[PDB]
């Protein structure tokens, strides 16, 4: 079921995209 | 506003589509005993919408 | 207010005013009572508004006479009989025949005695058939049982549905109290009413007058003796 | 209470005790309508239709 | 009809007035007590300059 | 459904309403990253 | 035309994913907004260009 | 304790909402959420399922032995239902009343026939199918829908199905369970 | 103990009985449930009610205006007329595309005549409502000479 | 009769409430 | 960022650190206003994607699409949905604008100045400056005033809005004559909130709604100009607390009432919340049942006027406590219900049973039977009956979600009023950190209080 | 503490005496008869639907 699988891929790319900001900003720089 | 409590009545169903009772179905038997007897002369119509 | 004055109001203007509980007064038209053309008429917008509820109460005292006493009303504005269909016949000399078939021809009404006793009744004229001259259209209607057969008392018993006994007293479940548990009597009684046509407006076919009825009150499904209630007031119809 | 013209007793002087006595809610025929003393004809009509409840609950 | 009503149960009158004396009750009692507050306003402080409230 | 020039993008749309629940959770991750100072 | 709209909208998702991650990273790095100013301006002016492309291409469907 | 694997990620076996039944001489598709009742309302009951939720929703088959070979031998469909009028119950209240509304005097219940038919199957035997709405003075369930169907089998035996559904449940989806059971009734 | 009694009501479903049962099963589409599919599928049933709607307008609505029965003229224009907007789209969606704009253009101004008659009947202006009605019947005949 | 007993128990409970407020043992400081 | 010992606020009250930080507080609001527009974009497109045309709008769990349908975008006569693309444009224009609001909200929260007082003196503000606070209050009333004229222009000029009371059935109606009479417009406001009045939840036609938004549009443009050119008068200096948490608490008590109003608005009103889109009201579905069994039993040969109930009041038609012929049953409580399917059957003296024995229209019994099976009772897992009902349908009315969410949000924001108005009045007084322990004011009072 | 006997004697000798107590006694009769065919399966009691207590139209 590709319509259900893309909804899961769209979930993981976005649910990471918040902590991806927090992880990357912690490593390089650090003004959070 | 009639949002109501969880209604898990006839939720557990085996194969061949038959209803397995739960404790929620026993609460429903106690629930629908009260509602066929509360305000016992008010209701002219089958749905207690009020 | 007349009929055309009521119908010239919207629903929100007449709502909550008590105007909706009233019969249309017949302001135009004369009391000559003969120029009404003889023949048959079907009787629509036939409505009856009472003015007094008096009830033949036995005296509080020992040697007191039993008369009709003034009462105050417990139900609010739910007592007018309104929009009844039927047939109206008048003779060549003045003999008139009033008859209603369908419509709102009953009104449950609680009225309270001076003394604190609440007597309830349904004010009805249902299935009326009355004959006589235009000062009296003497006839009888039926008063049904005030509660239906499927009415249930506080102990859960009744006529059509119910236990038929006192279930909370399991040793004296059926006993000397069979008057109020074993049969719930829903037999309909009869009442008599006297109509008197007072004004005729023949150009619009509208007639009005004064009525006088006496009917039984309520038997509590056959548990108390029903009392007699004399209802007077006005009435109105449209001969078309 | 139920608007069906059967009255429900809740008073100590009408055969009730502390457990079963209650000030009965307003009539179902009234509904959410505002029913003070001055909107009744008599004071007994106010007492019949559950008038005291709406005066307690509003205050 | 049978009894006497005030007949204002669902009529939607402004502040629930239907006799005009009820509106003068509203303005009389408000106006009497506005005037007592106004005459007594000389004991409450003259908060006349701009930074003169309970502020933070 | 969506207009049919956009219905292949309907898998992304089913994820879009829950995103402001993740915005309140991101405030807790950011405060955990500074150790709740 | 439909297929160039879906490519332009997929491109809008990747550019928006570049901004949802990148723009808070460029902002809260120390002296990162002065160094990476012209990248974000090229990112925003591409993102804003891609919105008005897809809206005009929706008129042709 | 025989080891069969659990149905992880597996296809369902019954989404039809009907269970096929085979009694003695008949076959029908019962409503799948209904369960057997241990009640014999009538003389001749073989099976009687009722709903799990309320016991008003139920069906019953009745096999009376008869001397006649065809259902037309019982007379017409109008003269048939007055013979088998015991299916609708009996008014156990022989009290006098004129205050119930929408009924004749002294009647606290009034059945109303709404539909008849004369449908058949692949064997050739015609059926007498009925559809009633039986209202009561208290008016429980908003009335009760009756689905009566009757035929005589190949062994001179009168098979009568009667599906009773309360009207409150009728518009809320028990028409699909009842009509699907009522059309599935075939006497072999 | 007495049996229950039957009544010959096998023709009430032929007239009007099984109509609220079609509007309560949630397996049908709502265009089937609201009566919208049945109006679009049978053209003559709309052509029956539209000729019936002008019988309620051309003859039955002026009578309440000279006797000034406002709440019986506000709702004369909504009771059986209360399908006329949906009906005049179905009768106009059977035409040519340059005939449909002629149909829906005339249908649009008859809407503006009824909604102006309603407002005339709302402030109880008898001199305006008796005038707005004659405009309304003229715009009514222009639509019905176009879609049928 | 019992309603007389009921009101005496309700008046008596409201009496103790009146004495517990306006005749309470006053909390002495220090 | 910022920490505790430089502020005195922990991590769990750290938005209180940016009270006196004007620029950071601006980015806090613009990023939050991004979220309201983002939710309104995302939940719109979620409801467009999950819209099924062969089902009602209220059956599908749609709460945002009935708002755009009430404006009349993409609806036909009788509430039929013509096209869904007007609902799609509303979803994208919010979802794209949320990135713009999200950008400047993230900008002023991270890169923009902390306090915009010394560099940008037009936008700078101190909370105790009573002129600048009314100046910002006046700017936003003009925005609310011009926003209220958008509804008037869309109803009068830009296609019209959906009138469910329209002659010929409900469709989109240009409101050519909005009611500008002050006795009618300000008559709702002084009306009682109880039964038969419903304060402002009984506004029964769209001409009062659009004509009332003319009044709320002009008064907010005039009241905005009033606060730009004035400062609060000395009696208002005397009554208010002039801190930023006070101004929040003033807004929290105002908006917590508005949550209670829109709770009872969506539950009772069916003009601004049309039943074709939101489903029947509580009163509407209960009155629809009594109307359904009145038409069911006239056809089965019964005089519904003369039909006496088991209590003796009347099974189908009884009399209202003010004398109107109404429906009988437990739905006597909802006798003051008005509906566009029911009002064609209603004369002056309540319902007209001559009109109701002969002139029941087939579309009225279509619609009232729909409303009976879509009563606003359900369950929390969206079952859809009384609590004694099996898992058959999948339904909770939008009115049941809109009222229940906005009573809870209206209740908590009244609690947020009581929190912040107590705190800001106490923090301006100085004792919000505690008793001073040197001059405890109870110790300077006379005992036996 | 099931019954107040002085209010059961009165409510059986007076068919119009209703309190919230006698309403509670009727609701308990509803709970008892409608659950015990399924709450107590060891009793193996079958109740025909016409013997369970029932108000009007529910
Ligand atoms: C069906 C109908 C129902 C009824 C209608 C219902 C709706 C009514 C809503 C109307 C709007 C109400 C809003 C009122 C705001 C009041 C705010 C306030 O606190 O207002 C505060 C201000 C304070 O004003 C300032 O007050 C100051 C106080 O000074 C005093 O103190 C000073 C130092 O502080 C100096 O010492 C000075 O000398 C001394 O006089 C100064 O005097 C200033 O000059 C003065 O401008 O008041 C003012 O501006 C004026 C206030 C407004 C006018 C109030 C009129 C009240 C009614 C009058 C009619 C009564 C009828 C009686 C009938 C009798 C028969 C029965
Ligand atoms: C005096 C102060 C009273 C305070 C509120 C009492 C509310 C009483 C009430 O019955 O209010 C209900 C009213 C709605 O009234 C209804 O209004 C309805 C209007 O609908 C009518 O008009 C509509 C027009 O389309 C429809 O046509 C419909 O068919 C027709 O019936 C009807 O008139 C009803 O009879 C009428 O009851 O709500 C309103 O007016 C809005 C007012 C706000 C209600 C607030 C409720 C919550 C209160 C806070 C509780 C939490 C506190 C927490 C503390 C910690
Ligand atoms: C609507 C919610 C909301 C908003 C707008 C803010 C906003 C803010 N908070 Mg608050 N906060 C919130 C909820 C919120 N907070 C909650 C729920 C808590 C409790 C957990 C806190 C607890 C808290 C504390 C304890 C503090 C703040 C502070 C701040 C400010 C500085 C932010 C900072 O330096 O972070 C830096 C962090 C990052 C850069 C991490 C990355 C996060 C980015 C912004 C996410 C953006 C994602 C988005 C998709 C980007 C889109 C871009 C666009 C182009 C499309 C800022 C204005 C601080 C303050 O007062 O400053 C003086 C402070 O000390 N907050
Ligand atoms: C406040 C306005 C509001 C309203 C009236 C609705 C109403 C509705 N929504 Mg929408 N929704 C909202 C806000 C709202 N939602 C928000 C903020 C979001 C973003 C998350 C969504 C996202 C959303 C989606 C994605 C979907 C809906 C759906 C629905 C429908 C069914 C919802 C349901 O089953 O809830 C079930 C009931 C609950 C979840 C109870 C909520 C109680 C909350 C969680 C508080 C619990 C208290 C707890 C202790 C506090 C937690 C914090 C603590 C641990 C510290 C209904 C029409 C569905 C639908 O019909 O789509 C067509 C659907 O698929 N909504
Ligand atoms: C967002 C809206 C908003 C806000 C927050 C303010 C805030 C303020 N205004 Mg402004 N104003 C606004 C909109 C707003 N205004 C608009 C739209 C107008 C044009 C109509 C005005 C016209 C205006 C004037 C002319 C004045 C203010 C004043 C004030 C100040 C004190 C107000 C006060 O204490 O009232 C307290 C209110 C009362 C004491 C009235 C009694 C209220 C009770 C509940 C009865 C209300 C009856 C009423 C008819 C409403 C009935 C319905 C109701 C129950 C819902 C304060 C700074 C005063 C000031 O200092 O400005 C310089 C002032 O003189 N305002
Ligand atoms: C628009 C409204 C608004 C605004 C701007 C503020 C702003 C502020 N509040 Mg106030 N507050 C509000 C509404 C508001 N509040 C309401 C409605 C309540 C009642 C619930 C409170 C109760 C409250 C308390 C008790 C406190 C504040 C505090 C504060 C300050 C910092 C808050 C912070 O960093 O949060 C940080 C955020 C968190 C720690 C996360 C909390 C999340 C909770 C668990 C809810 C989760 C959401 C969930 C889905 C909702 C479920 C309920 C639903 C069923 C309706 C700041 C000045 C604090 C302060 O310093 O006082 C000045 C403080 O102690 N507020
Ligand atoms: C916490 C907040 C809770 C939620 C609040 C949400 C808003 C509710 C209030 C706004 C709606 C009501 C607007 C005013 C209505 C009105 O004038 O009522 C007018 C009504 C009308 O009163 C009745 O009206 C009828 C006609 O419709 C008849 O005439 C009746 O005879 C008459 O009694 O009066 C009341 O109901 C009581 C009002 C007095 C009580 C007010 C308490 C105030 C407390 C202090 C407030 C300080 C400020
Ligand atoms: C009518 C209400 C409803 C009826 C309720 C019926 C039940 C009541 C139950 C409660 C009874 C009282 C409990 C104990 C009170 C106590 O100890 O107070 C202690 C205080 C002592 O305070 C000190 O008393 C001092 C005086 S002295 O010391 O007592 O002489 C004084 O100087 C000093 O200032 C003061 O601090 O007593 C007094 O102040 C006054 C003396 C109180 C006398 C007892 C009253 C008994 C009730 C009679 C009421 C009428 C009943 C018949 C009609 C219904
Ligand atoms: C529109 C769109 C978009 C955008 C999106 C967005 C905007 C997103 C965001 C997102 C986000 C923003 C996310 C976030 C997330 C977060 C999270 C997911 C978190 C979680 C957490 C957890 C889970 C934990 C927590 C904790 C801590 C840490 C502390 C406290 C305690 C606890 C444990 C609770 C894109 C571009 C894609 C494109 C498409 C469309
Ligand atoms: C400060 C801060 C914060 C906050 C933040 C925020 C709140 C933000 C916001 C943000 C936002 C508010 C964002 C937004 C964004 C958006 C976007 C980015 C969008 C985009 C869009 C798109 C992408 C679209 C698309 C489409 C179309 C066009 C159509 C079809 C469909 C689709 C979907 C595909 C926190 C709390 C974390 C913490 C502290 C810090
Ligand atoms: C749109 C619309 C409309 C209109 C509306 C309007 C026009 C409104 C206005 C309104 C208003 C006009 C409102 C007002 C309000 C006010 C208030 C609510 C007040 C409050 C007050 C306060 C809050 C105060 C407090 C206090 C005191 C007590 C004294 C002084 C100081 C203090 C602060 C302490 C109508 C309905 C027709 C229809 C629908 C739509
Ligand atoms: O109000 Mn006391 O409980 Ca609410 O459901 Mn209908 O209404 Mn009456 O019944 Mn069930
Ligand atoms: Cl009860
Ligand atoms: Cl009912």
């Amino acid at each position: 079921n590709i319509e259900l699988a893309l909804t899961l891929v769209s979930l993981v790319l976005v649910v990471s995209a918040g902590p991806l900001v927090v992880v990357l900003l912690s490593a390089r720089g650090g003004n959070l | 506003f009639n949002l109501n409590g969880f209604n898990f009545n006839q939720s557990v169903v085996d194969s061949q589509g038959r209803v397995l009772n739960t404790w929620a179905d026993i609460i429903n038997r106690a629930n629908l005993g009260m509602e066929v007897m509360h305000e016992r002369n008010a209701h002219n119509f089958p749905l207690d919408l009020a | 207010l007349t009929f055309d004055e009521i119908q010239g109001l919207t629903y929100l203007q007449v709502k909550g005013s008590g105007i909706a509980n009233t019969c249309p007064v017949l302001e135009s038209g004369t009391t000559n009572l003969k120029e009404l053309k003889a023949g048959s008429y079907k009787l629509e917008n036939f409505c009856i508004e009472p003015t007094s509820f008096t009830v033949k109460e036995e005296s509080q005292f020992k040697g007191g006479e039993t008369e009709f006493v003034k009462t105050k009303l417990m139900t609010r504005l739910t007592y007018t009989l309104d929009a009844m269909s039927g047939s109206f016949k008048v003779g060549s000399d003045g003999s008139a025949e009033l008859k209603e078939d369908d419509g709102i021809d009953y009104a449950a009404t609680t009225v309270q005695l001076p003394g604190g006793e609440r007597v309830a009744f349904l004010f009805t004229i249902k299935q009326f058939d009355g004959k006589g001259t235009l000062d009296g259209i003497k006839g009888d209607f039926l008063v049904p049982s005030y509660r239906g057969s499927s009415f249930l008392d506080p102990k859960g018993r009744g006529g059509s549905t119910g236990y038929d006994n006192a279930v909370a007293l399991p040793a004296r479940a059926d006993a000397e109290e069979l008057l109020k548990e074993n049969v719930k009597i829903t037999k309909a009684l009869k009442g008599s009413a006297v109509f008197s046509v007072a004004k005729v407006d023949p150009v619009t076919g509208e007639i009005a007058g004064v009525f006088e009825s006496i009917q039984p009150s309520d038997t509590d499904l056959g548990a108390k003796p029903p009392k007699d209630i004399k209802v007077t007031g006005l009435w109105y119809a449209q001969l078309k | 209470i139920d608007g069906i013209r059967e009255p429900v007793s809740g008073s100590l002087l009408y055969g009730n005790n502390i457990i079963t006595g209650a000030v009965i809610p307003t009539s179902n025929a009234i509904g959410l309508h505002f029913y003070p003393i001055w909107e009744a004809a008599s004071l007994d009509e106010w007492l019949y239709n559950g008038g005291p409840y709406q005066l307690i609950v509003c205050h | 009809l049978v009894d006497e009503r005030m007949n204002g149960d669902g009529t939607g009158r402004p502040f629930g007035v239907n006799d005009p004396v009820l509106g003068w009750v509203l303005l009389g009692v408000f106006g009497t007590m506005w005037a007592i507050w106004f005459i007594g306003q000389k004991d409450l402080g003259d908060f006349e300059d701009a930074d003169d409230g309970l502020k933070l | 459904k969506l207009p049919e020039a956009y219905a292949p993008f309907a898998p992304i749309v089913d994820v879009l309403p829950v995103i402001p629940v993740f915005f309140i959770l991101l405030a807790f991750v950011w405060q955990a990253a500074v150790s709740f100072r | 035309m439909t297929s160039i709209l879906q490519v332009a909208l997929l491109a809008l998702i990747f550019v928006s994913f570049a901004l949802v991650v990148g723009v808070p990273v460029v902002f809260a790095t120390p002296n990162g907004w002065t160094d990476n100013k012209g990248a974000v301006f090229s990112g925003l002016s591409l993102w804003l260009l891609l919105v008005f492309v897809v809206g005009i291409l929706n008129s042709f469907v | 304790a025989y080891g069969d694997s659990a149905n992880v990620f597996g296809k369902v076996t019954n989404k039809s909402g009907f269970v096929p039944y085979a009694g003695d001489g008949f076959a029908l598709l019962l409503p799948a959420k209904w369960n057997p009742s241990k009640e014999n309302d009538f003389p001749g009951v073989i099976l009687r399922y009722e709903d799990n939720f309320d016991a008003v929703n139920n069906l019953v088959v009745i096999a009376q032995d008869t001397d006649k070979k065809a259902i037309a031998d019982f007379g017409s469909q109008d003269k048939f239902l007055e013979s088998v009028s015991y299916l609708l119950g009996k008014q156990a209240y022989s009290g006098e009343t004129q205050s119930e509304g929408g009924f004749a005097p002294n009647r606290v219940s009034a059945a109303s026939l709404l539909d008849v038919s004369t449908t058949t199957d692949k064997k050739g035997k015609t059926y007498y199918k009925y559809e009633l709405l039986v209202r009561s003075a208290d008016g429980d369930e908003g009335g009760r829908h009756q689905l009566i169907g009757a035929t005589v089998g190949s062994d001179n035996k009168l098979y009568i199905i009667k599906i009773q559904i309360g009207d409150k449940r009728w518009f809320k989806g028990a028409k699909k369970e009842a009509m699907g059971a009522f059309d599935s009734f075939t006497v072999v | 103990l007495t049996p229950v009694d039957l009544f010959d009501d096998r023709s009430v479903r032929d007239r009007g009985f099984d109509l609220i049962y079609e509007a309560r099963d949630l397996d049908l589409p709502q265009n089937v449930r609201e009566g919208f599919t049945q109006a679009r599928a049978s053209l003559d049933e709309t052509k029956k009610r539209v000729k019936e709607s002008e019988a309620r307008i051309d003859a039955d609505l002026d009578v309440f205006i000279q006797k000034s029965y406002w709440t019986e003229a506000r709702e004369q224009l909504r009771r059986q007329v209360g399908t006329l907007r949906f009906d005049l789209n179905t009768l106009a969606s059977t035409k040519e595309k340059e005939a449909k704009k002629a149909a829906l253009g005339l249908r649009k101004e008859f809407i503006q005549a009824v909604e102006d008659l309603d407002f005339a009947l709302r402030e109880k202006d008898q001199a305006s409502a008796a005038k707005k009605l004659e405009i309304t019947k003229a715009k009514l005949d222009s639509v019905l000479a176009a879609v049928l | 009769m019992e309603a007389l007993v009921y009101t005496f128990l309700l008046v008596g409970t409201l009496g103790i409430i009146f004495f517990s407020i306006f005749f309470r043992d006053p909390p002495r400081m220090i | 960022g910022r920490d505790q010992e430089t502020t005195g606020f922990a991590w769990w009250s750290g938005n209180a650190r940016l009270i006196n930080l004007s620029g950071k507080l601006l980015g806090a609001h613009v990023a939050h206003a991004g979220l309201i527009v983002f939710w309104a974009g995302a939940m719109n497109l979620f409801e467009v994607s999950h819209f099924v045309p062969e089902k009602p709008m209220y059956e599908q769990g749609l709460i945002l699409l009935p708002h755009i349908a009430t404006l009349g975008y993409g609806v036909g006569p009788g509430g039929e949905i013509i096209d869904t693309f007007p609902y799609f444009v509303s979803g994208v224009l919010h979802l794209i604008s949320s990135a713009v609001l999200g950008f400047g909200g993230v900008y002023h929260s991270l890169i923009g100045p902390e306090t915009l007082e010394e560099s940008y003196p037009f936008f700078g503000y101190v909370w105790k400056d009573k002129n600048k606070m009314t100046n910002i209050l006046g700017y936003h009333l003009i925005m609310l005033g011009l926003g209220a004229w958008l509804l008037v222009w869309k109803a009068m000029y830009f296609g019209g809005v959906y009138d469910t009371w329209a002659p010929g059935g409900g469709d989109v109606r240009v409101i050519t004559n909005p009611t500008t009479n002050a006795a009618v417009i300000f008559g709702y406001l002084v009306k009682s909130p109880f039964g038969g009045d419903g304060w402002i939840c009984s506004v029964d036609n769209m001409e009062d709604i659009i004509g009332g938004h003319i009044w709320i549009g002009t008064l907010e443009i005039l009241g905005g100009i009033w606060h730009i050119y004035t400062t609060p008068w000395p009696w208002a200096r005397r009554a208010f607390v002039w801190s930023g948490e006070a101004y929040l608490s003033y807004s929290l008590g105002a908006i917590g009432v508005m949550g209670f109003i829109a709770c009872c608005m969506s539950w009772f009103n069916n003009t601004a919340y049309p039943s074709e889109f939101y489903g029947p009201t509580g009163p509407e579905a209960s009155q629809s049942q009594a109307f359904t069994f009145l038409v069911r039993d006239q056809r089965l040969g019964a005089n519904v006027a003369s039909a006496q109930g088991p209590t003796g009041l009347g099974k189908y038609l009884m009399r209202s406590p003010t004398g109107e012929i109404i429906f009988g049953g437990e739905t006597m409580r909802f006798w003051d219900f008005r509906g566009p399917w029911l009002e064609p059957l209603r004369g002056p003296n309540g319902l007209d049973l001559n009109k109701l024995k002969n002139d029941i229209q087939p579309w009225q019994e279509r619609r009232a039977a729909e409303y009976m099976t879509h009563a606003p009772l359900g369950s929390l897992n969206s079952v859809g009956g009384v609590a004694t009902e099996i898992n058959a349908v999948n339904f909770v009315s939008p009115r049941s979600w809109l009222a229940c969410s906005h009573f809870c949000l209206g209740f908590f924001f009244f609690i947020g009023h009581l929190w912040h108005a107590g705190r800001a009045r106490a923090a301006a007084a100085g004792f919000e950190k505690g008793i001073d322990r040197f001059d405890e004011p109870v110790l300077s009072m006379r005992p036996l209080d | 503490a099931y019954d107040f006997v002085s209010q059961e004697i009165r409510a059986a000798e007076d068919p119009e005496f209703e309190t919230f107590y006698t309403k509670n006694i009727l609701l308990n009769e509803g709970i008892r008869a409608w659950m015990a065919a399924q709450d107590q399966p060891h009793e193996r009691l079958v109740f025909p639907e016409e013997v369970l207590p029932r108000g009007n139209a529910l």
